[PDB]
């Protein structure tokens, strides 16, 4: 599984530009595509989300009419048409793969992602932005939310990201009780209720980089302050 | 024909060898039938007890 | 001369066995349970019905998580269903049309099927890539594989048509112990709870037990006078339940080594395709060829329960681990659950 | 008059035999699950035309015969008029089809067996007929009478809409009569000729030459039964035109409007006749 | 409305692959399914080289028409058990060879390997799930046959066989014999043929008694029959 994207760059405000994802290692048509993108200094924003067979198309409030995004099967390639780009357009976005099913483990890849510069929503919000725990103790990473995450099927559909520096995000935990797949026994959290929190045990010195949430109960798709732990 | 003098012979030997099994009585193994089948018939199954509030069904 | 004497050994031997069960009796089931109260009436009604199968459906087999289950079906796929909200979580393509039964790992990672083309397919269903893929076909078989069961991740028992059966090993894809004691051919196999010990039913009338370590036989059954074609453990694993095609289910305990009960009607004509028990061993429920299904409770012998949701031969019957649910295949392209 | 009691009771015995017919066949479908081929369909949707106009038509007129005019007032009959002539071209317009589906049997062998038992198709062809014939008769007639805006007597009248004409009778005649009976008549003909085409290069290169029997007399049978019945009310509307009241006799275009009713009444039987699982559904 | 995000894209897959099942169900119905029977020595080489494991598949296409075969032969086991799985073919393909007449079994008994085809003719064409399912014998080895009936009597297989001893008088009384076990002659039909050796008539035979049987079956479902 590697996602590679390009096309991105440098452009004027008021014009347009189109950006295109590179998919191989597994089944395309079978994955929903999601796109979020990250701000030069700090927090995510999901951008657009299509499902597999090229229906229920989602987009966001700020770039809603906007943006336009295709994906094409026969190729595996993902395809994102942006239009009057404005000053809010400086970011980096990061192609995601997800597919639902029981047992599955939406947002379970993330790419590499490609550089972009212009010349009753679900708010996270969270206080503590760093933690100067040395190597060695264990951390707790807490976060809250706007309302109860939680269904009447019973499942509490948070997100746990891991941006570790100068490398793309990673899925530690989803579903608030669950671990991806790849990830050591170290990460490891449980929250109910409105507030959340994140226990890593055993720290060691990959274990390092700014650490983000995400819900998914609704759209918009909407993530969180986050807490940058230091080493 | 010695293949059906070996087919027997070790026909004769998986019965000598199914013959030394210890055996209990019928009684003990229906008792303890009805044991296992009372002691987890209160609250394990769905079928017997029809409980509500708690049942998939809808 | 030596055949004759080896003849009248056996059955010498054979006597003395028959003398040793007989002797060994001092009731029946009935005047045990005899002061049991009875169940009543059970009536049990159609709360999911699954319509994803183009064709009969032959095999149908529960996970261990109580939500997810297989079934096969001769139109040549595997889907996995959510008994909660009626979904399909995965398609998978069979090569061959021709399938009788199937299997899902008790970690629920894996699933297997036999058919007629003597070659079991071991399908990984946690992929990272998002597809189901063949892990490992085994194929060491001469005869149609009739019946699958996992011991665990990397050992799952085969049973095929053959007279011998086999124990894999995914890994290696090798046949590491093979039984060979049947006379005719195996149709299904109910492995015991401890995934120790399971016992298989052939065509000869007779029911073995066998041992996954020694891979020898200990004990042997001979009360059904026709093929068996359905065998389940009981929930304890000390006893075991057949079905045959002369309309009658017996109980073939492991300890007492004779049959304890006997399940018969004078309206049942039909045979048995299906067989299994209930969490507690209370209730049991067999599949019929007479388009409906029958409840009988195991320790009064008498019918408790008549399922008619299907419109053909009911193949398949299992039961969940909770016992929260029970589903029933047939060869009508239609599923249906049942609590 | 003098039997005419007598010939009432007869009539309403009929409309109760046609309904419960009807209804014996709407039974048989919903109580068995195999009716699920396209053919079944076409034959049900038949069926519910036939009850739909027996019941709707039958039990509004008999009051016009009774006291031998109209007991309401105007535009209450319209409807009848409408209803009647949209089950009646409906139920044309389904024979039409299933001739035609039994014509594509013998001549699309292969690919007309899985496109049986496809439902949506089936559907979509039953329901395009019913609107086709529906927005065939029952505007034009509908808006015929407030376009000319004749009304002889407000009892007498409302016997049908822009009667005395030839160009419209003769016309639709051509439509609802005509192309029907050529199209069975054709199909008919063709099943029979490949049938005993193929039972004679069998022979060359019995139980089935008594088949090719049962098939000759139940083809000639459908279409000799929707023929004698509808070929007089049609011949007799278009005479109408030429001798205006004059040809009129005793009670003959009254009995022949009841002669199509009669093929309706010994439809459902006949051609809605299901292959083999009616006989099944009858026990 | 009451379900998840993670549901409403559940839903969407089931339903994806529920219009996948209903488009296979219906490219498979458009398919001819026929199953391959024969004796021992019956000479079923003949038409499986003119078309081009325990059950073994042959999949061949003639005039806009799929044809699927799928050879039983071997399997050695209880036929009951795997006979059921093939309910609903459009024919049976059986093959006898007519050099058998004179021959005996592998084990030396009184029964003729002519007669060992006659009793699983007899089967095939009585069992309950083959009631209404066709049968195309394909009568294999002509040309042996005329050489050895001249050479040693048919009296051999068939002694009450009393007539002149030529190709077409012999091979017509064995026919017969094959014929006349079929019991229900009013439900199903049997198609006998000869092998062409050099022609690819078996091919052409078998588009003709497919097509037939389908025509038959076309119109039950009509009401016209
Ligand atoms: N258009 C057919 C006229 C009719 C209906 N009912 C009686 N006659």
């Amino acid at each position: 599984v590697q996602l590679v994207e390009s096309g991105g760059g440098l452009v004027q405000p008021g014009g347009s530009r189109k950006l295109s994802c590179s998919a191989s290692g597994f089944a395309f048509s079978s994955f929903g595509m999601h796109w979020v993108r990250q701000a030069p200094e700090k927090g995510l924003e999901w951008v657009a989300y299509i499902s597999s067979g090229s229906g229920t198309i989602y987009y966001a409030d700020t770039v809603k009419g906007r943006f336009t995004i295709s994906r094409d099967d026969p190729k595996n390639t993902l395809f994102l048409q942006m239009t009057s780009l404005r000053s809010e357009d400086t970011a980096m976005y990061y192609c995601v793969r997800s597919i639902y099913y029981y047992g599955s483990s939406p947002f379970d890849f993330w790419g590499q992602g490609t550089t972009l510069t212009v010349s009753s929503d679900i708010v996270m919000t969270q206080a503590t932005s760093s933690v100067p725990v040395t190597p060695g103790e264990s951390v707790s990473i807490s976060c809250r939310s706007s309302k109860s995450l939680l269904h009447s099927n019973g499942n509490t559909y948070l997100y746990w990201f891991l941006q570790r520096p100068g490398q793309s995000p990673q899925l530690l935990i989803y579903r608030m009780s669950n671990l991806a797949s790849g990830v050591p026994d170290r990460f490891s959290g449980s929250g109910s209720g409105t507030a959340f929190t994140l226990t890593i045990s055993r720290l060691e010195a990959e274990d390092v980089g700014v650490y983000y949430c995400m819900q998914h109960l609704e759209y918009p798709l909407t993530f969180g302050a986050g807490t940058k732990l230091e080493l | 024909n010695t293949a059906s003098i070996a087919q027997a012979r070790k026909l004769v030997e998986q019965l000598k060898m199914e013959a030394n099994i210890d055996r209990i009585k019928v009684s003990k193994a229906a008792a303890d039938l009805m044991a296992y089948c009372e002691a987890h018939a209160k609250e394990d199954p769905l079928l017997t007890p029809v409980p509500a509030s708690e049942n998939p069904f809808r | 001369s030596e055949l004759d004497q080896l003849r009248q050994e056996a059955e010498q031997l054979k006597n003395q066995i028959r003398d040793a069960r007989k002797a060994c009796a001092d009731a029946t089931l009935s005047q045990i349970t005899n002061n049991i109260d009875p169940v009543g009436r059970i009536q049990m009604r159609t709360r999911r019905t699954l319509r994803g199968h183009l064709a009969k459906i032959y095999a149908m087999h529960w996970g261990t998580d109580s939500r997810l289950l297989v079934s096969a079906s001769q139109d040549g796929k595997l889907i996995i269903w959510d008994s909660y909200t009626t979904n399909k979580v995965h398609a998978i393509p069979l090569r061959s049309s021709w399938v009788m039964t199937c299997a899902y790992a008790p970690s629920g990672n894996y699933v297997a099927c036999g058919g007629l083309d003597n070659i079991c397919s071991i399908y990984n269903l946690k992929t990272r890539e998002g597809n189901v893929r063949v892990s490992r076909e085994l194929a060491g078989h001469t005869g149609y594989l009739s019946c699958c069961r996992f011991l665990d991740d990397n050992q799952i028992v085969t049973s095929s048509g053959d007279t011998t059966c086999a124990l894999w090993d995914i890994e290696t894809g090798q046949q590491t112990t093979t039984f060979t004691g049947h006379t005719g051919d195996v149709m299904s196999l109910s492995l015991a709870p401890d995934t120790r010990l399971f016992v298989s039913g052939a065509c000869d009338a007779s029911a073995k037990l066998w041992d996954v370590r020694e891979g020898m036989c200990r004990q042997t059954f001979t009360g059904h006078e026709s093929d068996i074609n359905a065998i389940c453990f009981f929930p304890n694993g000390n006893a075991f339940a057949t079905g045959s095609d002369d309309a009658t289910c017996r109980l073939f305990d492991l300890r007492a080594d004779q049959e304890l009960m006997t399940y018969s009607h004078d309206n049942i004509i039909c045979g048995i395709t299906s067989v299994s028990f209930s969490k507690s061993g209370r209730l049991l429920l067999a599949g019929y060829d007479d388009f409906n299904c029958n409840v009988w409770d195991a320790l009064k012998a008498d019918r408790a329960g008549v399922l008619a949701g299907h419109d053909n031969r009911v193949s398949c019957l299992g039961v969940t681990d909770d016992g929260m649910a029970v589903a029933t295949g047939s060869w009508d392209s239609f599923l249906k659950i049942w609590n | 008059a003098a039997w005419t009691a007598v010939l009432a009771a007869l009539m309403a015995l009929l409309i109760v035999a046609t309904v419960l017919g009807n209804a014996l066949v709407m039974l048989a479908f919903v109580a068995d699950s195999s009716l699920r081929t396209q053919n079944n369909f076409f034959l049900l949707n038949l069926a519910i035309s036939d009850f739909l106009v027996g019941a709707f038509c039958i039990p509004l007129y008999v009051p016009y015969v009774l006291t031998g005019r109209w007991t309401f007032g105007r535009g209450l009959c319209k409807l009848w008029l409408v209803v009647d002539y949209l089950l009646c071209t409906s139920s044309a317009f389904n024979i039409v089809l299933i001739s035609y589906d039994r014509f594509l049997s013998v001549t699309r062998a292969v690919s007309y067996r899985a496109q049986n038992g496809d439902t949506r198709r089936a559907v979509r062809k039953m329901l395009l007929v019913w609107v086709l014939a529906f927005l065939l008769y029952g505007p034009a007639i509908l808006s015929w009478e407030y376009l000319s805006g004749g009304s002889s007597i407000p009892e007498g009248h409302c016997y049908a809409e822009f009667f005395y004409n030839w160009y419209f009778l003769i016309t639709a005649s051509t439509l609802e009569f005509f192309t029907p009976f050529l199209s069975v008549t054709f199909f008919n003909l063709s099943i029979y000729l490949n049938i005993q085409r193929r039972t004679r290069l069998r022979l060359d290169g019995r139980f089935r030459l008594s088949r090719d029997r049962k098939v000759a007399k139940s083809l000639a049978v459908i279409v000799s039964i929707f023929g004698l019945c509808w070929a007089p009310y049609t011949l007799l509307m278009i005479i109408r035109a030429a001798c205006h009241g004059h040809c009129v006799p005793d009670y003959w275009y009254e009995t022949s409007f009841w002669l199509l009713w009669a093929n309706s009444a010994v439809n459902p039987v006949l051609y809605p006749l299901c292959h083999h699982s009616f006989r099944r559904a009858f026990t | 409305c009451t379900l998840s995000a993670e549901d409403k894209a559940a839903v969407e897959r089931s339903k994806m692959i529920d219009r996948n099942l209903r488009e296979d169900g219906e490219k498979a119905a458009r398919e001819v399914k026929l199953l391959l029977l024969g004796a021992g020595e019956s000479g079923k080489n003949t038409i499986v080289k003119q078309m081009k494991t325990g059950i073994v598949e042959t999949h061949f296409t003639f005039k806009d028409l799929h044809f699927k075969m799928f050879d039983v032969g071997a399997q050695r086991s209880e036929r009951k058990k795997w006979i059921h799985c093939f309910e609903g073919v459009t024919a049976i393909i059986f093959c006898v060879a007519l050099s058998d007449y004179d021959l005996v079994l592998a084990e030396d008994e009184e029964m003729n390997r002519m007669h060992a085809s006659m009793k699983l003719f007899d089967s095939i064409c009585n069992n309950k799930w083959f009631t209404d399912t066709s049968i195309i014998l394909f009568l294999n080895k002509k040309d042996l046959f005329e050489e050895k009936i001249k050479k040693s009597p048919l009296t051999i297989c068939y002694p009450e066989y009393a007539g002149s001893n030529t190709y077409e008088e012999a091979a017509a009384y064995i026919q017969c014999q094959f014929e006349d076990l079929n019991k229900r002659k009013d439900t199903k039909e049997i198609y006998t043929h000869f092998t062409c050796s050099t022609d690819t008539k078996n091919v052409q035979f078998v588009f003709d008694a497919v097509t037939d049987v389908i025509i038959k079956n076309n119109l039950k479902d009509c009401g016209l029959f």
